[PDB]
């Protein structure tokens, strides 16, 4: 602590991700609903707005 | 540094908040992703690194 | 024997179905769906791409 700001130590640390590219499991808080057959509707599908 | 660890989250729900809001996180910044568009997203294949 | 009229239509068909082959394109963007583009972006960069 007796060096300045810029040399105290920084805990680091990185999130690896692909999008959207394979079967996604962890989700976000969203909750989900029964869909519809037949009817214009609009949907999330796992990201898929 | 030289030997860091990484790790592997699968099978979870997402909650963002969470850590966003905790007051120690002063630097959150992403670069595929906007930093409030989380929680609005899936995710498979999910690593971190510390 | 009449091939120029089967011309005239392969003509079209290969035009318009190249239009249908351009939207696989990323132009240089994250991805070639504007969805995605709105759902991951904040409106500075989506807007940029």
């Amino acid at each position: 602590p007796t060096y300045g700001v810029g040399h105290q130590p920084y805990r680091v640390v990185v999130l690896s991700f692909e999008l959207l590219h394979a079967p996604a499991t962890v989700c976000g808080p969203k909750k989900s609903t029964n869909l519809v057959k037949n009817k214009c509707v609009n949907f999330n599908f796992n990201g898929l707005k | 540094v030289y030997a860091w660890n990484r790790k592997r989250i699968s099978n979870c729900v997402a909650d963002y908040s969470v850590l966003y809001n905790l007051a120690p996180f002063f630097t959150f910044k992403c670069y595929g992703v906007s930093p409030t568009k989380l929680n609005d997203l899936c995710f498979t294949n999910v690593y971190a690194d510390s | 024997a009449l091939g120029k009229l089967q011309d005239v239509v392969n003509h079209n068909a290969q035009a318009l179905n190249t239009l249908v082959k351009q939207l696989s394109s990323k132009f240089g963007a994250i991805s070639s769906v504007l969805n995605d583009i709105f759902s991951r972006l904040d409106p500075p960069e989506a807007e940029v791409q």
